């Protein structure tokens, strides 16, 4: 449930000593398609929703607001997530998100599944409310 | 693994244990379990040695065959269990 | 399989930004009994092996070079180990292995329980051999 | 492969290589591994000594036929692999 | 033509050219070939001590009879070719 | 008037001829000809030593027997052609 990328590189960063590369902002979007684990995601929505900018985690702060600091792990949303509404075209079907270290591309942090699959018709503002979103 | 024969007598019923011991590892501990729950062929006690196990079988009423295994702790950690059963006269 | 350290330090560089400490050197050792997965472990075995000095992964390459450039994941120890000849007393039962930063204390980065139960005898090497505590 | 016997006991139950070692072959790390498992039948620790295995299994279930197979190294690299077969009772 | 049985492990499998080697030559080169070299059966390393190839065999999984090849120069220059299967367990 | 066998390997492939000669000759020039024309299974060079004829194979393609015979030139006069059948493996 963990990236390519991001499984390749703590691994260096534990027992190689390899710097590890850091987010400097993290980035939540959406997949119809199930994303690969690897670089990219399969597949982003677009042409389908003229307003899908990557809605940034952590608005306010510059760094350190995206998640609740780990004490055992575990992280939660510190801020709402508001993603721009629906533009037209017809519904279309949201199951899978993915955090972003870039707007577009840039590596694929986290890839894990919606506990459900909720389908967004034609206007509709999906919101993940605080609490959501958890990692391990 | 043999039979015994009582009827209400006490008996020594030795066990000896020369066949199976690996080298000079010296018994310890060792306990025996009664499948009948009953209570009744009461082991009263065990006396362990030189390698045989001295287990008293105080007898039972009836005729069922009452079956008792002894278990046995060694120094190395090698623990082994016999049992036998045990017909009442 | 992952100590706490670790996963707060993953988890706080992949998501809030923090800066992920580097280990200076890797070193392996044993366990009697399971570690508690937590700070510290319970517990390394000393005093009934005299010599238990945790063998320095990568003896000879300053740093990067003690586990092969993981692939989509996967780690494995480059440099066989070799242990001290135990020096007497009694003999040691080692299930457990624990990667530590320093030779003494210094954090717990992986808990991995070894496949088979192994004890120590009077007199024996007990080798981890070149593929060994592989890890991904 | 062998036949071997247990109800609740662990026992040594040592395995042999020697033969098959040229010359100076010391017998390194090593592993057994058994099919069915978690819990049920589990092994507390071998011992190595002389190239001779010893493997103790802590014991089985009921009566079902559980197997257990045991991989041993060597510093030459050659591998080699025994499997026997253990019917607890 | 001769066969071999492995499971998973690395062994040592030998080959002798006591009877053909014609007079007094030494063995050179040597190398390995293995068909199914697609397949999991790998030839990790080969070695010459005395007139006696070291062939080591990595082995693969399942019942199919993978096919290795050896072919061995002299310093006279007469080249030889064995070929002998390894039938994987 | 025999039979060989190889795959591509290159061997020494000795004709003897004391069987033959008469008293003492000395052999001299000595040649071989291909059945298959193809210039599969060249001959590199053969060596006439101690009415020996050492005649090379480098070896051939497929399963096709190739059948090469060879001629002799003698100090005396008498010339000889003998013929055998290699089958290329």
């Amino acid at each position: 449930a963990a990236s390519t990328y991001t499984e390749n590189n703590i691994l260096n960063a534990l027992l190689r000593g390899v710097a590890f590369p850091l987010p400097a902002k993290t980035y939540v979007s959406l997949h119809t398609g199930d994303p690969g684990v690897g670089a990219g995601a399969n597949e982003v929505s677009l042409s389908n929703w003229p307003a899908y900018v990557r809605r940034e985690a952590e608005q306010g702060g510059a760094i350190g607001s995206g998640w609740t600091p780990a004490a055992s792990g575990q992280t939660s949303n510190v801020n709402q997530l508001t993603y721009p509404a629906n533009n037209g075209v017809a519904a279309v079907t949201v199951t899978h998100y993915a955090v972003f270290d870039a707007p577009t591309g840039g590596n694929l942090l986290f890839k894990a599944p919606l506990t459900v699959a909720r389908t967004l018709q034609v206007g509709d503002v999906f919101v993940f409310d605080v609490g959501s979103l958890t990692a391990q | 693994g043999i039979v015994q024969k009582t009827a209400t007598e006490q008996l020594d019923y030795d066990i000896d244990f020369a066949r199976w011991m690996p080298d000079g590892d010296v018994l310890q501990s060792a306990g025996v379990v009664i499948t009948p729950d009953d209570g009744t062929l009461t082991s009263p006690a065990y006396e362990i040695d030189g390698t045989v196990v001295k287990v008293w079988l105080a007898g039972g009423t009836a005729g069922a065959s009452y079956n008792v295994d002894v278990t046995v702790a060694t120094a190395a950690g090698r623990i082994k269990e016999t049992c036998f059963k045990t017909r009442v006269r």
